[PDB]
């Protein structure tokens, strides 16, 4: 079909952000200024949030055969935009101390927002590929931003080779499915012969690298230690939040995901992700590796809901609310880590042994890390508990007894390291945009508390979005 | 057939090794007759200037570098022999250490002498060093009856 | 056809080469700055879309010219960006 | 057709084996160029007329030229030869070779299960990809241009110039 | 007259060989080389899949796949530039920190 | 005396034959042999797409343009394996800078050729040679024609003049370490290159096989001879341009010129 004004209003998120890249690139070539580039980039992402209202004026419809725009995609675009908003506000205080070329940062984050808001809208297997790679190239390059350290370049190179490897597995799987089926459109796929299933397993490999699943999780510690903390805010939250939407939509639409042959394999990956995350996560004394270890377990809880997407309609809202709670928890925690590095400081010295005290140093910021760190675990009065509660309900609904038991025993194992960091901020002690960065994490603390005690308004938004 | 001989007469590649003096006339000739000349590509080396004991190994390496068919033109009295510099620091001719084919006297020779050097060198190149039992005839002997028959010359008080 | 001409060319290459045989660590500041060639590596990939474009434009029409203008405007913005930052300048 | 396809496929296989067995890099780059030319021959034999000539102009004419530039400028030939051959023994080559061979036999068993339904070398001209690229697939092209801008900026950044 | 299986097993063989070259060697240049080899193998599989059905579905993402290959090779080569600029040793075991 | 212009080149070829070949020490051997044909066979097979006659066409293949661009890009490898086979950092950096300006100035020809293949709308050369039946595709595209001219003379045709010498010290032209038949192979390669660029220019820009009052194959041959003489006139007139000035008038001036050229042809064709 051609371009109609309905299609342009539907495409408005992908458009405002793209116009922002052009204006930011022209502004970089004009002046090369940090203040103007930060202002121009944050205005475009805020303009994308405003235009989410305008696409809500439009209904559930297609733009091209590549994309389908539903109300589900409206919420996922919003999650990615607040993470992009969150990462630029955490990057200005870290980059003020950087020695030179301080302006390429917002350009790459803007490209990654294009990639994230393109995996929200998906209907064809090719859009899946245009999105994964649009976000990886900034994540190829931003973990290597400030390569002057001996580990940022190390982290960039390890992530670079491995992410190209996953994309090559995804592309080879993407074609081996299309050999049987006449089209690669998600809906048109599956219209249980082994080549289609074999092609499907290859896409699971190429998707489970970025979702940090059990035999592909090896990158998640190292780059999270190596990357800058502003990059870790985006790498923990936005990428996997955007990626989880497209992998859920493929199994919802495709009739091959209805068959139990793929279901058993994904359940075992989810089982082992919880276990192989929450047991190796105990011994760590580094906060960045600690959050990277928890990421593997959080994506595992998302999978134990996704396996029962096909049994009961409550799994849609369950995945949605756990993603919202998981966004807020990780942004607050990673913002405090980045807010401790108020200058560039070369290599930031962050560790669990380095976080003795921190209440008599900065009391407000210690409270935010504690609230979010209790929210990661499953303690009530926090939004993580309501998200944990729906995934338990989904597993009970679909009679996945081993999987729901894994979440409980995984929660039982994983309570230990969250609580040490919560109490280690209470042992004996050994600029304007910085106040803005404090405001972002403090705003998130208020939100996770009020949506843990009072969780109904977030459910109303989620059922408003779900089709 | 002798097509191979025709090939070498028609086309030659000159390596100009003119030194401090004596090369301004060679340049005068070269810019009228002709960045093409390159080391280890030429088969003709026009040694000009005074050959010194100190820099003679340089000429011997350039002589060694060129291919098997090697031609050498000595121009000027300073290159044919030691010339006027019969001194401890000058070797008495480039013919002491490299074989030479054509000798062009003068100090410095003229561009027309360079033209006649190419004519005598294609003449030697067209008779196969090129002796061939035809080169015993010499320019001293060939134009002798031409030169002796000259009687009158212009008086030197005129231009 | 093309195959016959290719066989003729490779036979001539074999004939000339065989006939010829019978006839008888540290660079420091040197090199580097190939980034003009890296700009070519990326720009050839950009221009391959115009290579595919050039065959069918009459049926494309006004939206085709519009978004092709957008494409080359993005390339022009990137080019002036690289010029103004000092990446595309005098190079050894 | 059958003999030409078999011989160019075996040429590609031999070039792929050659590029993964030698030590000197420039020989490997030459053999990889040979493999890419063989792949473009396969593309033209299949009937993808806009693929075999598209691969050479860009994939084997700019990016491999960048590979040649970086392997030429490092000047790594003549240094660090012995220990690479010492470490890369056949015994450690067998290790992951069988591990990848399990993957190979699994995908061969997966692909032999389907029917053949053989297709002739159908010729596809550029007139119809000029429409299909411009039909539903316009935003793919636009976001690919943005992708290429992203590659340009991350290559400019992590390849930052300095005084040295 | 060649069916799909021969071309697909050829692409699978090149895929496996590129993966093996990515695994076995030490030089980061060689892992990038094997990466590009295996990207080309996946692209070959996509192209034979697209031209199998006899419509214009093979040239539509192959261009963007080689665009990804260009960008990835460029950023990897710049990483090699800055790695050899930092340290003269080009082995992967130099950058082998944070073990375990 | 020799009455023919080509007989000098003939004698040059005769001279390069029967010359003793020396082995280079501390050098690679496979690329020392393979680098000549990367420069020769490319512009030899660039001749394989000309419609010299409808009945004596050398190859009736569907695409010839993409093959030409494939040869344009392929040519660089000859300067690169020649630079590495020189095995002397001087000569290697000389070939690196020559390949630099080569890759720099090869960009323009494809985008300049997009105009004529867009107003032609096909890759089969019979369609192009039948398109120039009454109006040639040179009147509207002056800028595209001159840009393709500069690009065609910039691909190792000696107009840049950095091939056998180097403006920059610490490096040397890369035609020194070849002294056997390979040097004659280089010259004959650039000779078939200039004649094939002229033939492709006449058969793709102007109208081949018209025949107003005389048979059209000699009409094509005589027009090709006039463009040969004009190319030699401007090549000789063209002075050596130093490396800097070549970098200055490269990506800055002609990328916008060809982009507005594509805009103009796309606006006027509909
Ligand atoms: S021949 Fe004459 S001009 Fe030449 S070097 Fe000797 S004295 Fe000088």
């Amino acid at each position: 079909m051609t371009i109609t004004p309905q299609n342009l209003i539907a495409l408005l998120p992908l458009l405002i952000v793209g116009l922002t890249v052009v204006v930011v690139m022209l502004s970089i070539a004009w002046r090369r200024n940090h203040f103007l580039n930060a202002t121009l980039s944050v205005i475009g992402l805020n303009a994308a949030l405003v235009s989410l209202w305008f696409v809500g004026q439009a209904g559930a419809m297609d733009v091209t055969p590549l994309m389908r725009v539903d109300g589900f995609a409206m919420l996922y675009t919003g999650l990615v935009l607040l993470a992009s908003l969150a990462t630029c506000t955490f990057a200005y205080p870290w980059l003020e101390g950087y020695n030179d070329n301080k302006d390429e940062f917002y350009l790459l984050v803007l490209i990654a927002a294009l990639g994230g808001i393109l995996l929200a809208n998906a209907n064809h297997l090719a859009s899946l590929f245009l999105g994964i790679e649009l976000i990886s190239l900034p994540l190829f390059g931003l973990v290597g931003y400030a390569f002057r350290q001996k580990r940022s370049l190390e982290a960039s190179i390890k992530y670079t080779i491995l992410s190209a490897a996953a994309s090559s597995f995804l592309l080879f799987g993407m074609a081996l499915v299309y050999a049987q089926s006449g089209d690669l459109s998600f809906v048109a796929l599956g219209k249980n012969e082994p080549l289609l299933l074999a092609g499907f397993g290859l896409m699971i490999v190429g998707l489970g690298f970025k979702l940090s699943l059990v035999p592909f999780h090896l990158w998640t510690p190292d780059v999270y230690q190596g990357a800058p903390a502003p990059v870790s805010t985006f790498l923990a939250t936005a990428s996997k939040i955007a990626i989880f939407g497209v992998v859920m939509r493929l199994f919802l639409y495709a009739p091959v995901g209805d068959s139990e042959a793929i279901r058993v394999v994904l359940a075992i990956i989810a089982f082992a992700s919880i276990i192989f995350g929450n047991l190796m996560a105990l011994s760590q004394t580094n906060i960045k590796r600690l959050l990277g270890y928890s990421s593997i377990s959080h994506l595992g809880y998302l999978l134990v809901a996704l396996i029962a997407l096909q049994t009961g309609e409550m799994s849609m809202e369950a995945v949605g609310v756990y993603l919202a709670g998981y966004l807020f928890s990780s942004l607050g925690a990673f913002g405090v880590v980045s807010l401790m590095s108020s200058p560039y400081r070369g290599p930031d010295a962050d560790s669990l042994f380095s976080y003795r005290g921190l209440f008599w140093h900065r009391p407000i910021l210690a409270a935010v890390m504690t609230v979010m760190m209790l929210s990661l675990a499953g303690i009530p009065m926090t939004l993580g508990f309501i998200g944990k509660f729906y995934v338990l309900a989904v597993g009970v609904q679909a009679h996945l007894w081993w999987l729901v038991g894994a979440v409980v025993v995984g929660s039982a194992i994983g309570l230990y390291y969250y609580l040490r960091v919560a109490v280690s901020l209470y042992l004996h002690a050994p600029n304007w945009q910085y106040s803005a960065g404090g405001i972002v994490v403090l705003i998130s603390a208020l939100l996770v508390l009020v949506l843990g005690v009072w969780p109904q308004p977030l459910i109303s938004i989620v059922r408003l979005a779900m089709p | 057939n002798d097509m191979v001989n025709w090939g070498r007469k028609n086309s030659i590649w000159p390596y100009n090794f003119g030194l401090s003096c004596c090369y301004v006339e060679m340049v005068t000739s070269f810019t009228a007759v002709h960045l093409r000349a390159s080391p280890r590509q030429a088969d003709l080396m026009v040694v000009a200037g005074t050959c010194f004991t100190k820099m003679a190994p340089v000429i011997q390496r350039l002589y060694d570098q060129m291919l098997e068919p090697k031609w050498v033109i000595s121009m000027g009295a300073c290159a044919n022999s030691g010339g006027m510099y019969d001194i401890y620091s000058v070797v008495q001719g480039v013919d002491k250490f490299i074989p030479v084919d054509v000798y062009i006297p003068g100090c410095p020779p003229r561009p027309e002498a360079y033209m006649q050097a190419l004519m005598l060198l294609q003449e030697s190149i067209g008779k196969e060093q090129g002796v061939y039992r035809a080169n015993m005839q010499s320019e001293r002997e060939r134009k002798r009856g031409e030169r002796i028959a000259v009687t009158n010359l212009r008086t030197p008080d005129e231009i | 056809a093309f195959a016959i001409f290719l066989i003729v060319a490779i036979g001539l290459c074999c004939l000339m080469l065989v006939g010829g045989w019978f006839l008888g660590a540290r660079l420091r500041l040197s090199a580097k700055f190939y980034l003009v060639a890296m700009f070519f590596v990326i720009f050839d990939v950009e221009a391959l879309y115009l290579f595919a474009w050039s065959t069918s434009i009459r049926e494309s029409g006004w939206v085709g010219f519009v978004e092709a203008a957008i494409f080359i405007f993005v390339l022009l913005a990137g080019l002036v960006y690289l010029v103004r930052i000092g990446a595309l300048d005098w190079t050894p | 057709m059958e003999f030409a396809f078999y011989i160019c496929g075996l040429i590609a296989i031999l070039a792929t084996l050659r590029v993964i067995t030698h030590t000197n890099p420039v020989h490997a780059l030459l053999y990889l160029i040979i493999s890419l030319l063989a792949i473009s021959g396969v593309f033209f034999s299949l009937g993808a007329y806009f693929a075999g000539a598209l691969e050479i102009i860009v994939y084997a004419g700019a990016i491999m030229v960048l590979f040649v530039f970086v392997v030429m400028m490092l000047n790594l030939g003549g240094s660090e030869i012995e220990q690479e051959r010492q470490w890369l023994k056949p015994q450690v080559w067998i290790g992951p070779a069988i591990l990848s061979a399990i993957m190979l036999v699994v995908i061969v068993y997966a692909i032999l299960g389907v029917n053949d339904q053989g297709i002739d070398g159908t010729p596809i001209s550029a007139k119809a990809v000029g429409i299909t690229l411009f039909g539903p697939y316009v935003l793919a092209v636009e976001l690919a241009s943005m992708l290429l801008l992203a590659g340009l900026v991350v290559a400019f950044h992590v390849g930052r110039e300095e005084r040295a | 007259m060649i069916p799909l299986q021969h071309g697909l097993i050829l692409a699978a063989i090149l895929f496996v060989l590129g993966l093996t070259g990515l695994v076995i060697r030490r030089n980061l240049l060689f892992m990038l080389i094997g990466l590009e080899i295996m990207i080309n193998a996946s692209a070959l599989a996509f192209v034979v899949a697209g031209s199998y059905w006899g419509q214009t579905d093979g040239q539509v993402m192959y261009i963007l796949a080689i665009s990804l290959a260009a960008a990835e090779a460029s950023i990897g080569l710049a990483l090699l530039l800055q790695l050899h600029r930092r340290r003269q040793n080009l082995n992967i075991d130099s950058v082998s920190e944070m073990r375990g | 005396v020799g009455w023919g212009g080509s007989l000098q080149l003939v004698a040059d070829m005769i001279k390069m034959f029967f010359k003793e070949d020396w082995i280079p020490k501390f050098s690679d051997r496979v690329i020392f042999t393979l680098a000549p044909m990367i420069a020769f066979t490319s512009l030899l097979l660039a001749f394989a797409i000309v419609p010299v006659s409808p009945g004596w066409v050398v190859a009736d293949l569907n695409i010839g343009i993409l093959f030409f661009l494939m040869m344009a890009g392929l040519a660089v490898y000859a300067v690169l394996f020649a630079g590495w086979s020189s095995n002397n950092k001087y000569s290697l950096l000389g070939a690196m800078r020559a390949s630099a300006q080569t890759l720099s100035y090869e960009v323009f020809l494809g985008l300049s050729l997009m105009g004529v293949v867009a107003q032609a709308g096909s890759f089969n050369m019979t369609d192009i040679v039948n398109s120039q039946a009454h109006v040639w595709n040179v009147i509207p595209q002056f800028f595209g024609f001159i840009t393709f001219a500069i690009a065609g003379v910039a691909v190792c045709h000696r107009h840049p003049f950095d091939q056998p010498e180097a403006e920059q010290e610490l490096a040397d032209g890369y035609h020194i370490e070849y002294s056997g038949m390979k040097f004659g192979l280089f010259f004959v390669g650039e000779y078939i290159g200039i004649v094939t660029i002229s033939a492709l220019m006449v058969t793709l820009f102007f109208g081949g096989w018209q025949g107003p009052l005389l048979p059209p194959f000699i009409w094509f041959a005589l027009k090709t001879a006039f463009f040969m003489m004009m190319f030699i006139l401007i090549r000789a007139s063209l002075p050596r341009p130093r490396y800097d000035q070549v970098m200055s008038f490269g990506w800055k001036i002609c990328l916008p010129l060809t982009l507005i050229n594509l805009l103009v042809t796309a606006a006027v064709i509909l």
